[PDB]
DNA sequence: CGCGGACGAAGCC
DNA sequence: TTATCACTGGCTTCGTCCGCG
């Protein structure tokens, strides 16, 4: 019931994501320092990834009053009864008068306080609800102070609504709790198997026009970057998932598709200037009922190095992952992808010739 | 401990540059490289039998080779972050750049302080800054065992020597 | 008289520079993160700093403070260091974080 | 008779329990700040996979419900220490924007930023249950069978849910040391009130400093404590623990069938 | 839709691109100090091969303000009209009063805190933008606080031209988010094959005119260099390339000379002292359609030597090539062209006789 | 029509 | 260079209103 991945993957002078002031992450590890790849980050990757295969988008947002503002104007509205309308429809929820909205900025739509996490055809269906209320809104907006017309239960019902991203990865909105839907995915922050310490780069940027003051004296601003190989680790509680999603059909189609674009996804940090885009060199998956196991324990030793980490890596995560089969008995369905030929890794279980095989034989045991 | 070598190589060496061309010019080949590579061996004529993990090493031969590569207006317990600071303020070089680059050497790993390292210390030396080696000396070797520790201290005394030297100016 | 004036510089002097080592320690991690410091900075500090003030008031000879004499003698800015460093030792580590942390140590100098 | 087990959990950066602002709870010990994930959190997470495992030995073996009226048993006869890390550990801040979807003509001005503090480590975690008062308040002993047993076994699998689904910090125990002793629990805490030095990571030496303690605490008392001990790894031993099992579940059960 | 690069080039006792201190950027990758040849520099020498080529050319620089007041006194303005005229075209842009400026330096106009990427052309219309209006700046001259008078739509407008390499690589304006373009083009670090320690050259400049004892002291500087196999990789995101340009024929000579150049240039980061101009030994192409895949992790484990690394080098890349198609399975259109005959290499796909031939194929079965 | 659950009334600036 | 910087709660008794059965 618990879909587990493991993945080693390089990334080369990659800084894919950055602190506040550029450089990656890092977690002094082991006693070793070890840049890593936040968890978020990469998350919010799969989950692009995830709802561009699939067709159905989730929008994460804190301007939902300007957005229906727009779809009412194209609805033939006029733009103050938009305005007002939608105001109406975030004002009509929540315990006091209405959700909190940000000091409104001159000439736009006031942010809404939370960041909001629904479908796109969600956002119409509030344009529609605020839409057949269309004489309440145009009398309450000359009042000083309006309250909120729109029935509060058809549009809690709405903002209900699920996406696959939300049945996967879960929501939570303060205001509302009944909205609120637990994630069914534990993803790890990927840190690297070996030491990195973040090498400094010194670049310059060129003025075309030549100017004497423009060369010799003047220097350019230092830029951090890294490198390194990362391990990956993720869990899916399907039992969950089923329950989110409700059909196991839909819960296996979210799974797949999850399992690949988490393989497929890279977080994209300075991307034009490095181009880190790389596949996994080993993806472990695995099918445990009992409960998920992390392997992050088998890197906490950092690698000494010198030599390269992959292979000496793989090696590690296999031993592990035999010790951790005698230490705890399991029948949990175990598999493996791997590009290096040089090992047979016999503790990963049965080996698979390519990810998408991989992932259609685990899914289809689950 | 290891500062009694390290007091060994500084005037042993200190006294064997001034009064030494060919040795000078045979260890000063070797700055920035590893007692491994084969340009430096001229050098080990001279330090190798002082040298008392591996990390060691490497930071005496560094040192006396980078002490041993400056200019002759350079040549003739507070750290290496005093020793800045105390440049800062009173040669009046600019604070805020070797600002970045003590932040930059605080993170690097054993091999690491040896390559950013010369630039700095080297260019302090330019414009007859104090240093006092043998403490720099232990510190690469400490980089064997306690690199972050010693990276806060040499960050830690720049700051506060900056700061009481600024207020002390009252 | 004297003795209350000698009471009352000194609990002044106390509370004000240990507030002014609040502001610090909150700032400081801060600026540094772009805090936990606070909490156990405070509990140290009270915690050494009352002795010191009951040493102070009995006309005691108190470290980094002079026997019999109307000024406070900023004894306090040394019980505040000790404490600061005691909380924030092991995160002036990184470079930046004890570029922040030092250059706001620096106030409770005076 | 005190069975008591003790353990080294590492944790990957994480921040399973948190104080009331983001830091993860820390005690001062050794004169250097170390990680901690207090015991009652981790108690309540043993409390569920415990009962949800039994499908009334819970108000026994742990002292009462939370959601019921006490009824005059409200100790439980565990004792489960405060997890703590073996070495010195830095909160490590974790700066992360919640990103805006809908963009106006203007670029990157975010959603919400903010920063998170997390951070990992070797967690030496230590329990003990006295058996004698679980024998004469359940009656049946085979009822203390299972629930020994069956919360052994929960004590190695749990871990708390906390920030879990933005960090996977799901994980075993790397050491389990179960020590049937009939004079008194003793816990290895001050082991490691000296924190390891950092640079090459801790499982191993950390398993050998418990060793040592063990030999010498075991000589200034020899007793005829039942012992043995589960490692992740097979490259080292460590005589003083007690013999070798090759896994967690074999062990809990040689220590079950040894309290009997 | 997505055309990636692959590229293995020896470079001699190069020294390409320095550090401040002179030596070479190097990445600790895979436990080895390899040197690099940073992308932002060969990104550069690209750019200028292909706007040099395609007559298109692009303009970064702080010091906007003086050339538009070079074409408008060429226009027939008087020197100081000219220049109230030009920081009137910069003033009455952005959000506050105007662009930010750096301290102005006598006698000259003073440059801009950002820098500004737009083609020559657009600096022409600008100026004739500035042209008419040539009373109201004449007027506007004189008062103590002057106003931006030049209307900001139109000048935004001229401001949101693109070049090719802008298409290509994009730009940023801060000031201006309305001009910015996302780039299309994703450029890696080109890192050594194998491990290269820097090599120190021992260098010293004779003085002409005799001197007894200079003659005998002799004494110099020494600056050091590195040479090696250098891994070459780069993405080119079509979709969002068509995007750019609006047509696809002009996506298409766009990227086709565009990879032409990739393979053309070489940085020239002192040459002038060690000629290294060379062409890659070997390149691969691939047209993706679902992923750019990077074979960069083939050499994270470093090469050991003792013999030529080329061969090896092209070796690994095929082995891995053909791993990843076996791990991966796609429909990406492949193909390559190498010097050495030594191997068939039958992984890289279809093998072209000629590099202008293989670029030509693959652009135009994209 | 009955029962259960949820929110409000201050005291408070 | 610029834009962004969350909510929610751990008080008192009872009555009334509303949702449900």
């Amino acid at each position: 019931t618990f879909v587990d991945i493991h993945a080693i993957q390089t990334l080369p002078y990659s800084n894919i994501n950055r602190d506040d002031l550029g450089s990656p992450k890092t977690v002094v590890y082991g006693g070793k320092e070890r840049t890593r790849v936040s968890s978020q980050s990469w998350k919010r990757a799969v989950r692009h990834e995830v709802e561009a295969r699939l067709g159905d988008k989730a929008v994460r947002t804190r301007r939902i009053i300007s957005e229906i503002a727009k779809r009412l104007r194209e609805r033939g509205w006029d733009a103050d009864l938009a305005d007002a309308g939608a105001r109406q429809v975030v004002l009509s929820v929540g315990k006091k008068s209405g959700i909190k909205l940000e000091k409104e900025k001159d000439s736009e739509a006031p942010a809404t306080s939370v960041l909001f996490y629904l479908p796109v055809p969600a956002i119409d269906e509030l344009a529609a609800i605020a839409d057949e209320h269309r004489d309440a809104v145009a009398k309450e907006a000359a009042k000083k102070t309006p309250k909120g017309i729109l029935p509060a239960d058809r549009i809690t019902e709405v903002l209900k609504s699920r996406n696959v991203s939300v049945n996967l990865f879960g929501r939570m909105l303060a205001e509302l709790p009944s909205t609120e839907v637990d994630g069914a995915v534990q993803f790890a922050h990927a840190f690297t198997v070996h030491g990195t310490t973040v090498e400094v780069d010194f670049f310059t940027a060129v003025d075309d026009i030549p100017k004497e003051n423009d060369h010799g004296s003047g220097h350019m601003n230092a830029g951090q970057f890294s490198a390194g190989t990362f391990y990956r680790y993720a869990n899916v509680n399907l039992d969950r998932l089923v329950e989110n999603t409700g059909d196991a059909q839909t819960a296996r189609t979210a799974v797949a598709e999850f399992l690949r674009a988490f393989l497929s996804t890279v977080p994209s940090g300075k991307q034009n200037a490095t181009a880190a885009m790389t596949l996994p060199d080993l993806v472990h998956i695995a099918v445990r009922f009992d409960r998920p196991i992390s392997f992050a324990p088998a890197f906490e030793t950092a690698l000494y190095g010198s030599d390269g980490y992959t292979l000496r890596a793989c090696q590690e995560l296999n031993n592990y992952a035999e010790r951790l089969r005698e230490v705890w008995p399991d029948d949990a369905i175990r598999g493996y992808a791997t590009v290096e030929n040089k090992t047979d890794l016999a503790a990963l279980g049965e080996r698979y010739d390519s990810y998408p095989a991989l992932i259609d034989a685990m899914v289809a045991a689950a | 401990y290891i500062l009694q070598h390290a007091d060994a190589l500084v005037k042993r060496v200190s006294k064997l540059i001034v009064n030494e061309p060919a040795a000078r010019a045979a260890l000063r080949r070797g700055v920035g490289l590893a007692p491994e590579d084969p340009r430096m061996l001229a050098a080990h004529r001279v330090v190798a039998p002082y040298v008392p993990v591996h990390a060691v090493e490497r930071a005496f031969y560094a040192v006396a080779a980078i002490m041993a590569a400056q200019p002759r207006s350079a040549r003739d317990r507070p750290n290496l972050g005093v020793s800045l600071a105390q440049a800062v303020f009173d040669k009046g070089l600019n604070a805020d750049s070797t600002e970045q680059r003590l932040h930059l050497i605080a993170r690097q790993n054993l091999d690491g302080v040896h390559r950013h390292l010369p630039r700095l210390v080297l260019y302090l030396r330019s414009d007859q800054v104090h240093i006092d080696w043998g403490i720099l000396i232990r510190d690469l070797a400490r980089w064997g065992h306690t690199p972050r520790h010693v990276a806060r201290e040499w960050v830690q005394d720049y700051h506060r020597t900056l700061e009481t030297l600024t207020r002390q100016a009252e | 008289a004297r003795i209350v004036r000698r009471i009352t510089l000194a609990r002044k002097a106390a509370e004000a520079l240990g507030r002014r080592l609040e502001k610090a320690c909150k700032e400081a991690w801060k600026e540094s993160n772009s805090g936990p410091w606070v909490q156990h900075g405070m509990s140290r500090y009270w915690a050494k700093a009352e002795p010191v003030f009951w040493n102070i008031v009995y006309d005691r000879p108190a470290q980094g403070y002079t026997p019999g004499m109307a000024g406070p003698g900023n004894a306090f800015n040394l019980v505040a260091l000790a404490a600061y460093d005691e909380v924030t030792g092991p995160y002036c580590e990184r470079p930046r974080v004890a570029k922040v942390v030092e250059r706001h140590r620096s106030t409770l100098f005076s």
